[PDB]
């Protein structure tokens, strides 16, 4: 997969070939994070904290 | 036909509606609201039809009003999502044609909220009009609780979660029904299970889907509440009363369907995707 | 005929429609829903006409919701006030039928709103979809401006103050005009002018209220303006462009008339009651 | 006119033959109260504030 | 000497020390908070002795280290309302010393917070750290109860409103105890009542006041408590509890008072300005 | 000597302090208080030194509350927590000494932050008195903004972000400093240097390091002011002031150290874990 720096704790965080720009992804620093496109380059930023009007 | 695919977080819903359009053959492109601009001119009319998916109810409201000012056709359309995404506004909608809902009173203020639990008696239960997956749906059973809920909603910073839905408890079963429609059809329908420690059934809380068998009442509840608030791919919400039978919680406008893939094998991306091929091509 | 008047702080507007209620002999009760709960059954079907007054929007839309349930027909609708209260959702209506709007682009994050700041260049106006008297509408000119307000929005309680209208600024005449409607036929228009010290126009921030002469293309505008949204008694703000005139910039769903009345001299609350009687009378 | 006490310093409040219940008034103690009824009685409490959705 | 009284609202509190000022031949000023900036700079140096009673926690602690800055001496102190003002902190100082507190658990997520409810046990009481007039004092029955308010808390704009103090529930004499000092001295205490739906004793929810007999160890208790704490003039709460004696509850900064002299008849504005006029002339 | 490191979100400054430890042969636990609460008891008392570090401010002060409680030395304390924390706090006690600050009104309403800005003039910096990170810093240029900004943090849900630290605008050396002290004494400093579209230094907003020399008079006035606070492990920002000097701006009770370690190649974590070792064995 690709391997891609934690925009929190700058540890290695390995992100699926599955993933698509926007997708949550974990990482064992505690932190919530989402993947982002920047030119050629998949990225991670911290995710959203959830709304009081999130959901379906 | 040109789609565009609306979303904020792409959960798996999304990559699996993104999946279907892909195998369909459809032509789509993906717009990330949390990312974009959206422009009121009428460079978005490219798109024929928008299937709307931000998991914000204020993005999905706001990113269809948007698409809809530059002609596009949204699933769901904001007057939908604004009915469907209030749970006040959705049981004035079905009351009005006399489908049946929990009885329920509504409280605008802290006072309000206590002379609505004086009125009705324990137990109860009291959410507000606007939330999700179980967000501050809460048991109420005596006095003292009640007042300390009473405190609690009024710290919240959307006022909308000041306004309190004081509702007679309905459950002695240990599940809810949710059911799904396209095109104001019954697509299936299924039991989320309570887990242990919990009084809410949703799946995001531990609920586990089972599946169950349809009787015609519960179609033609389910087509008849759909039918109502127009929604052309939405959920629905059902409890059931030891005497009053089949019951309408609420309606939920962008709907999520990894329960409801677990329970009822139906491929609901591909559904939905024959469905917008069939209609909008 | 029964009337409800629903309150929940009870302002000068509201004492004069209570007033003109007595006056012109229409029998009515007031239900303060900040102190009250409404149930959703048949009871509140003893009133025919329900006229919605609260100072919250929130409880404006929710008090008409329950009280057509009871088949109560409220003014203005639940659905008026879902449309007229939000400003995305009334410039998607006019945007759609051909009415001028600011023009203005939508902004649902941090990250979009610096993009849209950067596709429209500076100055612009950005202000959330919900609220009223000026509140939150801000006049950003450079980017400083521009990261400082996007940062402040990020920190507010009620998701729909965090999606941001980035417009162009329209303004060379130092006021704006606000006309009101009943019935969906004009009632009549005044400018109100922007004080010193201010951006705004609005009378709760010291805009103070002169008379103006109202020509055809006005009329025509807040009258097609109100009957895109079928608005019973709304208000509309217009704002006037160098080169293209009249644009609409928003309508309200419980509208306040204080300076409407000291510049046009019109018995707003008069012509409610007269209306309401002529059309709903039993 | 009635002379009501302020729920917040005690002191008296010259309320007018006008008020209606839900009307606000001022204080000098710095309070916004709001007229309400209590049975027979026209009485003060403090004044709700200004939410984000107030307004027109 | 010149004494400044910092006020935001004036309540009967700062009206009846403003007028012991007046009858005690004090000159003052009162500055209104709420109204007028402070700079720092060496202006407010004028005062000798700066009483602080805005209602605001915030305006409190601030106005107080702006004199104090000036080189105003302030009652309270800065430091002083900084840990009366949040419980946390008292607590903290309180156990170090060994004054008898209820038996507390701290928890600063919701995961730690339902942890916390799992190693106490119902009944209990989860409170946060700041707050006045039992503001958010819930009495948690069972988990249904214990998850909902974990949930209202998390939703709340004050980052300190998710600290949750989860403490035994204390029921033994059907009312707390609420003591004033003045200089670390004693000036004496009374019992406010649970009225009837109620599980907290605060005036401002109902509670109803009575006198009770100062023994040595309530003495001993409160004035060790002010002492840890070096509060000027403060209020302590007291629990009664049938293993520990007296328990502190909390304290606090910007005491109210009008309580304590319907149960005492003592002028506690009086016995402040005769405090200050005997220490700082 | 037995070390508790006390996290939430394990960033590299508590990756590397945890590394310093085990390569340093400290005998240590960690404890993540997103997940375990922390009971009031002598339990935790098993720990001769605790080192704060979570990301959340109310976190490291009531972490370090309940250690303190059971007689652990934490670093930083809970006192200087408080005050590092809050800019007034640390502008009261920095001010009082005659330690040069910008110049400084507070405004704690809407109207009294109005008042300032008249004061003041224009441009002029209002900033809340907590935060990290630059935000809510507002560069004010005029009346219309100012007012705007106003009604903002009037609609915030933090009563502290409602107090306004009115203040001179510094614009001279484009960039300001960045020192990091341990056991009072200076470890080091360098320069932020303010990125294009940016009024403010910080690194987390694309502020870039580059080198300067300590002289005495920027190392008296950093030793000072964390002397002051008595500040055992923390920042110090500085800014250059054309008439004034080295003025300070604020100190970070749970610094981060990342750019420091970039700038000066110091290796911050190393130089800690001895200073606990010679201190606290
Ligand atoms: N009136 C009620 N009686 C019994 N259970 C209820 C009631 N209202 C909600 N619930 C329970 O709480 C869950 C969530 O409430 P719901 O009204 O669906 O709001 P949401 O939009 O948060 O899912 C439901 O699935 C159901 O288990
Ligand atoms: N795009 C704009 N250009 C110029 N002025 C504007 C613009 N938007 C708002 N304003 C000014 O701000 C005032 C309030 O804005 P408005 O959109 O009417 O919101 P509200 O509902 O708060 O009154 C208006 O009366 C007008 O003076
Ligand atoms: N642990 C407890 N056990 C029993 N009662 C409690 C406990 N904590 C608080 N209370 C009750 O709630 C009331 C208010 O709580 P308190 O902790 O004093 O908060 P506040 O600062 O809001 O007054 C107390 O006077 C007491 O009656
Ligand atoms: N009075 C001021 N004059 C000039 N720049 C300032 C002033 N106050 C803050 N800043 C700038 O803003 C940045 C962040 O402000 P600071 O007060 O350090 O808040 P924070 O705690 O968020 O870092 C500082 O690095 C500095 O560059
Ligand atoms: N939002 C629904 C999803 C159910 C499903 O996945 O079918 C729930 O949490 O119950
Ligand atoms: N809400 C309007 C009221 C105008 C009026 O009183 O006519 C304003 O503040 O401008
Ligand atoms: N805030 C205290 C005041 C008690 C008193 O006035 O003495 C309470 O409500 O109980
Ligand atoms: N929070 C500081 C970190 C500086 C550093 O890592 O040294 C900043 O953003 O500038
Ligand atoms: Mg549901
Ligand atoms: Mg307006
Ligand atoms: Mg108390
Ligand atoms: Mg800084
Ligand atoms: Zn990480
Ligand atoms: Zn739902
Ligand atoms: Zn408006
Ligand atoms: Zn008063």
């Amino acid at each position: 997969m690709v391997v891609l720096k934690c925009p929190v704790c700058n540890g290695d965080v390995n992100v699926p070939d599955d993933a698509l720009p926007g997708e949550i992804v974990e990482h064992e620093c505690g932190a919530q994070l989402e993947v982002y496109n920047d030119h050629g380059r998949l990225a991670l930023r911290l995710a959203e904290q959830v709304g009081e009007d999130w959901g379906e | 036909m040109r789609v565009v695919l609306i979303v904020d977080i792409v959960r798996q819903e999304e990559k699996l509606i993104a999946k279907a359009l892909e195998e369909n053959k459809v032509q789509y492109d993906i717009i990330n609201v949390a990312q974009e601009p959206l422009p009121f001119n009428k460079a978005l009319g490219r798109y024929d039809v928008a299937i709307i998916r931000p998991v914000s109810m204020y993005r999905a409201l706001y990113s269809s009003a948007v698409l809809e000012a530059a002609g596009v056709h949204t699933i769901n359309s904001s007057d939908v999502i604004n009915v469907c995404g209030d749970k006040i506004l959705t049981y004035s909608k079905l009351y009005r044609e006399g489908i049946p809902i929990p009885d329920s009173i509504i409280a605008l203020s802290a006072e309000a909220a206590l002379k609505a639990y004086e009125q009705r008696g324990f137990p109860l239960i009291d959410k507000p009009p606007i939330g999700s997956w179980g967000r501050l749906v809460s048991l109420i059973r005596d006095v003292f609780e009640g007042k300390t809920i009473i405190e609690h909603r009024e710290l919240m910073g959307n006022s909308a979660l000041k306004a309190h839905i004081v509702q007679e408890y309905i459950q002695y079963k240990g599940r809810d029904i949710r059911c799904i429609a396209i095109g104001e059809e019954l697509l299936g329908c299924y039991a989320r299970n309570i887990p242990p420690n919990e009084w809410r059934a949703n799946v995001a809380l531990g609920g586990t889907p089972s599946n169950i068998e349809v009787d015609e009442k519960l179609k033609e509840t389910v087509v008849k509440a759909v039918s109502i608030v127009h929604g052309e791919f939405v959920s629905i919400d059902i409890l059931e009363h030891p005497n009053k039978g089949y019951v309408v919680n609420e309606l939920n406008d962008v709907p999520e369907f990894k329960g409801f893939m677990v329970a009822t094998n139906i491929n609901v991306a591909q559904k939905l995707v024959e469905y917008i091929k069939e209609n909008y091509s």
